[PDB]
């Protein structure tokens, strides 16, 4: 059964750093990529990146470069992984929801998604 | 009817289902014994092929052998033989004759084929 | 009337999936001699006229089959060895102390540990000490009344078991050739721009291909070919930004790089016929390793890689290049192997878009001894040191490249060093052909009538 | 680049109706089920596929770069915004009221 | 010319070339592969051998099959086909047909050779 | 007289135990080797199969090839090769010409079968 | 029917064994239950046919 | 039929050793040296791991 847990809400001030986790399990997690997206209040789904379980290889774009890390970090035997979207030059417009999704097919269909991270600044 | 089809049925019926039996002839450790099964059931047919071939049958199902059939082998009417029996009792009622008559069938393709042939393309 | 002939040996054929053999020319090198047939002499390549055959490099099987048969190889070349298991033992690691001007870089780097472990006798205990670089300790327990007593261990030597590679295995890519088997055969796309997927109009039939070199290397693809006539970028969808863009150079740029130490070794006995070696001492004084890229060869061909991958996209971008994004280590730099020493180079002044003045780039590297090849996959290796200093060289022959995601409003596309996923090396080599199953039963009517 | 367009900005239909929402673009397409909650369902995936899961109401036909997501029978618990999706361009839905 | 040799000629030129085919259907852990894949070729190899002798073709490339030619599989003149058509195309052309005729063929072998021939033996 | 039997007799008095030596070519590491081996015999007598075949000489032991002889090959009378050596020396005899003659045989199966045959069956 | 808390100990580089670490609740006997009506009805038409 | 097992067995670092403890039922639990003078000292090992 396919899952994805993710962190509750948090509440900081412009210039800290953030750290939004997601954890994956049950399925085999290493043959996915695993994306993130910023979903601010009103508005539609942002891409925010992708990143490779199995290299941890970030990919984000122009307008979170040198402020979004992404990593992941295995757990025993594999069977869940821990992925963390660290978000470090904060600002105010950055309150959004934060969503980590599976990538299972080469048409970027997202069938499961977490709960989704609210953060506010 | 499939594979064996009418066992049942008289010697001279079951004789047009030939090909459905000869279509059933071909086709970590686990894979060594598969391995193993698939040699021998390659060597089984290689052998049958090798003897038809030696009897000069080779590429055929039904073929005549220019031998004479001996009454102590049988002594049955072809009406009895071909409508009365099935293949199974035809089987062992000439079970202990088997050999003698391929050493036979043997000397028939050695008596053709150079001695009655090679004489004749001179 | 008309009447139905058969003919056998009909030269048709359709896509299949099978097993091909390895061969090579003629210490056991790991692959090739150990087990391998001889190749064929004085193959031949036979050109099929007025046929088109579709290829698909990403799709094709061959490179499953070769990465099976490499992590297969590579583990049985590492079974027999002997394990480091006795030596996951705490660790006391210090600053190591050298007579010769030692740079303040290096100290951090290279650590004097101590440590008790066994010998050749199972009631005896050794005190003994090596020389281990900073990569591979972990620290535990740490003491905050005497530093010195702190509490290290070989890396993840907690998690899995480390074996220390056969110092007599040969670790050269030596090429390895694949042979069809009987009943199939490789077809062969000659056209010399051909994209890597889709119709081929100029095709040839090969039994037994060429030679190619197991090259393990990431960010950038080393020795293996060059391309016939131009720079090719062969990438899957091409607008999918988790694909791979694999640019094929038609010329090579050479690369040298070193280890300026001796690093004098030591050998220690563990068991009943099992050793382990390590560094003992350096003579001389410190410094890092490193490689030297000629810059104006790289400036040539960063040049003719821009202008190519702009002739793939909208006229109106420019194309830049960007520093790696990070990951593991083994995709942030480059990897070498050059006799067992695995290098882990910074790349940063190469793709940085910075055309510097410098006639040679030199890129510092580390080197680890601790190594998980196969993305975690496999049995962590040991690789023993080897005294005196290393220099090897090599030729750049293409580039694993990433597009950096993507937006709207930008005038620019950014790519950045990728790679890690040992496949693509694979098909940068075989994407030039696929495999057939010979199916030589066809029919056709003509007036052909039996007698009977 | 891929372009894409959206229309209509909102739809308001009675129950039973069959609706259409138009997406065009230039690449391949999904279509997702956003709700004020925890996350979007995917509804839509290729040309026309459905998910696991997913009533049989919910439908789609392409023609050029044309799909119009047809919804058969429209029940109440169909009340979202429909999000398309090329890639890592998500363009804002149409919100359907009912 | 070698293996397929002149595979994009028309359908003509290309049965010179039958036996250059023909010759080429017969040639730790990986010795066992290995093998396995000899084993194979060889179950392919007899099984193409058996289903031409079930046929009555065994020990030729060309044979007569006493089947007429049905107007439903196929509709071109001799000259189309051998002179504009390749082999793949012709394959492609009746593809969906490949298992009924050779189901045709198989009843030509069983009226013949025994329900046509045996009765003249006698 | 059993397998090879009376080697050092003549040629032509060998030929008559030529089903003697044709019935002697068929039939946990160890077993691997033993697999091995029978794959490799099972190759040798498909390879020489497949050989006759493509000669036209499939099923029979002795056939015509009608292929001239060449005076280049051998100068000997019938006499002498028949009666006057063993199969051992005649071997040797000839050995340089061993492929030679092969490809002669194979082009005249081509010859034949369908060249001048095809065209009668029309 | 008892819960049976299970506590994972590591024993090596990466060998680990799992065994039960406390119980939570009260703790009873395991046990099987069979119909009482069908099992006798078997039990008499096995008697009549081994009869 | 639960006995609370004390034992010293290893970690994942070949020079230490850990104290733990885990439930066992009683049938794989073997007696040695029943100590008369505290009888929580009697040794106990789990059945045939001896042989
Ligand atoms: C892309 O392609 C390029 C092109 O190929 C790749 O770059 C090339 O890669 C190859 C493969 O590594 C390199 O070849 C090696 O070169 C070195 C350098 O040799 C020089 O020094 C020799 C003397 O050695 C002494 O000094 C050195 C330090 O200077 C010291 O390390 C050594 O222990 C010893 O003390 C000279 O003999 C040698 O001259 C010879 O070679 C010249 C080549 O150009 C030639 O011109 C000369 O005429 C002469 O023939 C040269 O001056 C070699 O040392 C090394 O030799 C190893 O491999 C060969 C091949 O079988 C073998 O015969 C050797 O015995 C040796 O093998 C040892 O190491 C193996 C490690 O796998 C081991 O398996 C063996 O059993 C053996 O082990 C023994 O020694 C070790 C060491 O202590 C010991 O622990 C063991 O117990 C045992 O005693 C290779 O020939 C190329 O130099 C390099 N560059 C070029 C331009 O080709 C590039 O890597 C590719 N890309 C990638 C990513 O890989
Ligand atoms: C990277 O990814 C993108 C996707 O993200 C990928 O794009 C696909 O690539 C393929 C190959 O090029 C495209 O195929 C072409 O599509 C052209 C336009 O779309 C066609 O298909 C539409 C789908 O309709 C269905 O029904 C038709 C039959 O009716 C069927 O063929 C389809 O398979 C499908 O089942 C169709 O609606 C559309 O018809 C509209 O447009 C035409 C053109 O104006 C118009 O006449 C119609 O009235 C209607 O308005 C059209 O049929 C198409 O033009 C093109 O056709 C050429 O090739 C075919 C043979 O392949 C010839 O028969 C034809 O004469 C043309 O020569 C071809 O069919 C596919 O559409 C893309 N998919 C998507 C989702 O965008 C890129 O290729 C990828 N790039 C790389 C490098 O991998
Ligand atoms: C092998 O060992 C490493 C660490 O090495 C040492 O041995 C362990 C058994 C412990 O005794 C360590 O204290 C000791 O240094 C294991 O990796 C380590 O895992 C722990 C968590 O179990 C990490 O600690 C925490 O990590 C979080 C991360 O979010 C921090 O927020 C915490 O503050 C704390 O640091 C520790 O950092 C980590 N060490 C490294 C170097 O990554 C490893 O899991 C173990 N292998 C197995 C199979 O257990
Ligand atoms: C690494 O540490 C070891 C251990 O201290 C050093 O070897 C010791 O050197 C001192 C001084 O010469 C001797 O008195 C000890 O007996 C040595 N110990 C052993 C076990 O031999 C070694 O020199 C250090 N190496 C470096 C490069 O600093
Ligand atoms: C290896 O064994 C030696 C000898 O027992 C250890 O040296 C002792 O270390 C302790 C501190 O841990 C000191 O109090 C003793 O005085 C030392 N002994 C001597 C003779 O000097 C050493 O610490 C051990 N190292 C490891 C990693 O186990
Ligand atoms: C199609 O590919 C073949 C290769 O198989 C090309 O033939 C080669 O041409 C070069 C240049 O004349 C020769 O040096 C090679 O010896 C040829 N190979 C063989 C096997 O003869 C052929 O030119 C290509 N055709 C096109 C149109 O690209
Ligand atoms: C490699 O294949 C491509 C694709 O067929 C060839 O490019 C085509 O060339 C013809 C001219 O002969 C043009 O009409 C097509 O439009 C081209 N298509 C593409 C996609 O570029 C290319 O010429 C081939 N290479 C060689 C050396 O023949
Ligand atoms: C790599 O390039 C550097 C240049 O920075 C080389 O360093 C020079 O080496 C020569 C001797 O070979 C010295 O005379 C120069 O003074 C050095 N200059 C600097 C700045 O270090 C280095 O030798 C090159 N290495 C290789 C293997 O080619
Ligand atoms: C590779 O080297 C570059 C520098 O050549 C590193 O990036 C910068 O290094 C300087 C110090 O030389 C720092 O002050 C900068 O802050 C670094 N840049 C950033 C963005 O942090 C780079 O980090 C090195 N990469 C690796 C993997 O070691
Ligand atoms: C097995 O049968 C026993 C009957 O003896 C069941 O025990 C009863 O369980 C119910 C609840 O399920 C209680 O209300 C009764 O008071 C219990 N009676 C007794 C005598 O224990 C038991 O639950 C059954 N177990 C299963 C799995 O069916
Ligand atoms: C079995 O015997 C009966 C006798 O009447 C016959 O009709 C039937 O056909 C036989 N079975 C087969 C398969 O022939
Ligand atoms: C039939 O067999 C017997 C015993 O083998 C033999 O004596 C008899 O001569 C044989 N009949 C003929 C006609 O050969
Ligand atoms: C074969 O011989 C055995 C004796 O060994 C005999 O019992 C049996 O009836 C014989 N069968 C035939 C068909 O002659
Ligand atoms: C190692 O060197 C550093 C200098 O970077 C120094 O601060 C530290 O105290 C040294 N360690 C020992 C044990 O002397
Ligand atoms: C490589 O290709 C480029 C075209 O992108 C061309 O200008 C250059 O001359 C080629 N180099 C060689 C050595 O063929
Ligand atoms: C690199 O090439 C560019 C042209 O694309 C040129 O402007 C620049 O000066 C070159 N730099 C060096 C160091 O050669
Ligand atoms: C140390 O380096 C020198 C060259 O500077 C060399 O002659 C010597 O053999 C080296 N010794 C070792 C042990 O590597
Ligand atoms: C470093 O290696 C090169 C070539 O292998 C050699 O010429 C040089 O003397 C070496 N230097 C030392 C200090 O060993
Ligand atoms: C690099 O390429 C050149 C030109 O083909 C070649 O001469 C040289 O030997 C190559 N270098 C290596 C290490 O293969
Ligand atoms: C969507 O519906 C409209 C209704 O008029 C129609 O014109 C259009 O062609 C449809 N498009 C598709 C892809 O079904
Ligand atoms: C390919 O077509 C041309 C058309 O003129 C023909 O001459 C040529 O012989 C054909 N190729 C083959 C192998 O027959
Ligand atoms: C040709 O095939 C069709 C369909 O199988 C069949 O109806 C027709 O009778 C066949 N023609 C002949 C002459 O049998
Ligand atoms: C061997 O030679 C002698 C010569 O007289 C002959 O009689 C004998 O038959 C020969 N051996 C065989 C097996 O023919
Ligand atoms: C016999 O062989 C020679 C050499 O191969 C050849 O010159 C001669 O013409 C051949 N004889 C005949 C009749 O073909």
């Amino acid at each position: 059964q396919v899952q994805l847990l993710q962190s509750g809400a948090a509440v900081t001030k412009p210039g800290a750093s953030v750290r939004v986790s997601c954890e994956a399990s049950g399925y085999n997690i290493r043959d996915y990529f695993i994306h993130w997206w910023r979903q601010a209040p009103g508005q539609g789904l942002q891409w925010v990146g992708w990143i490779n379980p199995k290299t941890g290889q970030p990919n984000n774009p122009r307008q979170f470069q040198g402020r979004v890390s992404l990593t992941r970090h295995a757990s025993w035997d594999f069977d869940t992984y821990s992925f963390y979207m660290d978000l470090k030059a904060l600002r105010s417009d950055d309150t959004a929801v934060y969503f980590c999704a599976r990538q299972r097919s080469d048409y970027w269909d997202f069938d499961v998604w977490g709960s989704g991270t609210q953060v506010t600044v | 009817l499939g594979f064996l089809g009418a066992a049942g049925s008289t010697m001279g019926a079951a004789s047009m289902t030939l090909t459905v039996q000869a279509r059933q002839l071909l086709s970590t450790v686990w894979g060594i014994k598969q391995l193993q099964t698939r040699v021998l059931a390659i060597e089984r047919y290689l052998k049958d092929q090798q003897l038809l071939g030696i009897w000069g049958c080779s590429g055929k199902l039904i073929c005549c052998t220019n031998v004479p059939w001996n009454s102590s082998w049988s002594n049955k009417s072809q009406t009895d033989i071909w409508n009365n029996m099935t293949w199974m009792e035809w089987d062992r009622e000439i079970s202990n004759y088997t050999d003698t008559i391929y050493r036979l069938l043997e000397d028939s393709q050695t008596q053709q084929e150079k001695n009655e042939k090679d004489l004749l393309a001179l | 009337n008309m009447w139905v002939t058969v003919y056998y040996g009909v030269p048709v054929w359709t896509d299949a999936k099978t097993t091909l053999f390895c061969a090579s020319d003629t210490v056991h090198n790991v692959w090739a001699t150990h087990a391998c047939v001889p190749t064929d002499p004085n193959p031949q390549e036979i050109v099929l006229e007025n046929v088109t055959e579709n290829f698909n490099m990403w799709k094709n099987d061959m490179v499953d089959q070769m990465h099976e048969d490499i992590i297969s190889l590579w583990d049985q070349s590492l079974k027999p060895c002997v394990k480091l298991t006795p030596l996951c033992v705490t660790l006391h690691c210090t600053n190591a102390t050298f007579k010769n001007n030692v740079t303040n870089d290096m100290n951090k780097e290279i650590r004097n540990c101590s440590f008790n472990t066994t010998t050749e006798i199972r009631d005896k205990k050794q005190q003994g000490y090596a020389l281990f670089y900073r990569p591979d300790i972990v620290l535990l327990k740490e003491n905050r009344n005497n530093s010195n007593n702190s509490e290290y261990i070989l890396i993840n030597c907690n998690a899995s078991t480390i074996t220390q590679a056969c110092p007599k295995v040969n670790f050269d890519p030596i090429p390895i050739h694949y042979c069809a088997p009987a009943g199939y055969a490789i077809l062969k796309c000659n056209n010399k721009t051909f994209s890597g997927k889709g119709p081929c109009n100029n095709v040839s039939t090969v039994q037994c291909t060429h030679g190619i070199k197991p090259v393990v290397s990431t960010q950038l693809l080393l020795n293996g070919s060059l391309a016939e006539k131009e720079i090719i970028i062969r990438s899957e969808n091409l607008t999918d930004n988790v694909k791979t863009i694999i640019v094929h150079l038609n010329k090579s740029v050479e690369i040298v790089c070193t280890r300026p130490n001796n690093n004098t070794r030591k050998s220690m006995r563990i068991g009943p016929g099992q050793t382990f070696y390590a560094t003992g001492d350096i003579i001389g004084d410190i410094r890092q390793a490193y490689c030297n890229i000629s810059g104006s060869k790289w400036n040539e061909t960063l040049k003719r890689v821009k202008e190519k991958l702009q002739e793939n996209y909208n006229n109106n971008k420019t194309i830049k290049f960007a520093p790696s994004s990070g990951g593991d280590l083994e995709i942030t730099t480059h990897s070498f192997n050059c006799r067992g020493e695995f290098f882990y180079c910074n790349t940063t002044r190469l793709f940085n878009n910075n055309a510097t003045e410098d006639e040679t780039i030199t890129l510092p590297c580390r080197i680890k001894q601790i190594i998980n090849m196969w993305q975690g996959v496999g049995r962590a290796m040991y690789a023993p040191p080897i005294a005196g200093n290393i220099t090897c060289k090599s030729n750049i022959t293409g580039l694993l490249l990433v597009r950096d995601g993507g937006e709207d409003n930008k005038t620019e596309e950014i790519f950045r060093p990728g790679g890690g996923n040992m496949k693509d090396n694979w098909r940068s080599e075989l994407y030039k052909y696929k495999v057939i199953e010979l199916k030589p039963l066809g029919i056709a009517p003509t007036g052909c009538k039996r007698r009977v | 680049d891929i372009q894409m367009t959206q229309s209509p900005s909102s739809l308001s239909a009675s129950v039973g109706d069959t609706v259409t929402i138009t997406c065009q673009a230039n690449g391949y397409l999904n279509w997702y089920q956003q709700r004020r909650g925890k996350a979007p369902k995917l509804l839509i995936y290729d040309g026309s596929k459905l998910e696991r899961g997913v009533p049989s109401r919910f439908s789609g036909r392409r023609w050029g770069q044309e799909y119009n997501l047809t919804i058969n029978n429209l029940q109440p618990e169909d009340i979202a915004t429909y999000f398309c999706q090329v890639y890592e361009f998500v363009v804002p839905g149409t919100r359907l009221d009912l």
